[PDB]
């Protein structure tokens, strides 16, 4: 069970539980502030279908984030993998936060991409985010 | 996936409050390592706690 | 920067600063409780020699980790890269934690592997930890 990371290869036993989180801080650009781009994994899906799995993610996000409300949703395919893209809004300590989140169906775990910014700053960070996602090639 | 935490994490790292940003290499690794061993949580939850630990000190 | 992860490849602007963390939880086994194995990156080195970078890491750990106790320092080698192995222990909420931390010199950032367990449980997980680190090949 060889594990591949940007800087090395190594053998990890399968008894070990993967909880890895890829993290990038986006630099400020023009009027917009720093953003973050995070890649997380999820194994909770199980046998439930992607649509109902994706379904359950909003149900939890909609009760747990103060001031939640959903701006957009895509259903697209990334290199044969089903993907849903969500644009939604929530307030942490009275300041408007915007999330752009993509769920990529995969096993043993669903890939999740999360961009955090503000509604105001999303257009300024969107070009670089578009670069990142148009290049995402899942492995078979 | 905890939307609570992904939002908290993405917010914290944007504002320079990520673990790897506030403490030295050895310490960030050590704080992250303790959080995971200490609940039905995941990587996101762990990294958040590592930063709360790092911040309280 | 084309960035590779375990599950996909994607292109990342160079202005994004990487804070990615690989996390593996070693499951509980027999008398031993669960342990953790973490891969982190540190781009702080700048121009200082590697041997002095480790020292800066040691000084910081003694200053900020409560109950720091150094057990071993190992100046070793990993597939052509200078490496230092640290065995130390610190206290977290009355619980003694035994750490095994490796610093692998690389650019643009030092690769860091950190195993967290208890002094009693360390010998149990040392085989699995020894397995992984002997398999690590830094990638060009």
């Amino acid at each position: 069970t060889l594990y591949r990371l940007h800087e090395a290869d190594l053998e990890i036993p399968d008894a070990w539980q993967d909880q890895s989180i890829n993290i990038f801080k986006l630099p400020a650009s023009g009027p917009a502030r720093e953003a973050s781009f995070v890649i997380s994994r999820d194994a909770s899906q199980g046998d439930a279908p992607f649509a109902d799995y994706v379904a359950r993610q909003l149900e939890n996000a909609e009760k747990q984030l103060p001031g939640f409300k959903l701006h957009k949703r895509w259903d697209i395919n990334i290199h044969g993998h089903a993907a849903v893209l969500l644009d939604y809004q929530w307030q942490r300590e009275g300041r408007d936060l915007m999330l752009r989140q993509v769920f990529i169906e995969r096993r043993p775990a669903v890939l999740i991409t999360t961009l955090t910014t503000t509604p105001a700053d999303l257009p300024h960070h969107e070009p670089a985010w578009k670069q990142a996602m148009q290049t995402l090639v899942p492995r078979p | 996936m905890d939307a609570q935490a992904a939002a908290r994490l993405g917010d914290e790292i944007a504002h320079g409050f990520g673990v790897a940003a506030m403490v030295a290499g050895a310490v960030a690794g050590a704080l992250i390592g303790a959080a995971v061993v200490a609940a039905a949580t995941g990587g996101l939850a762990a990294v958040i706690l590592a930063g709360s630990i790092a911040a309280g000190g």
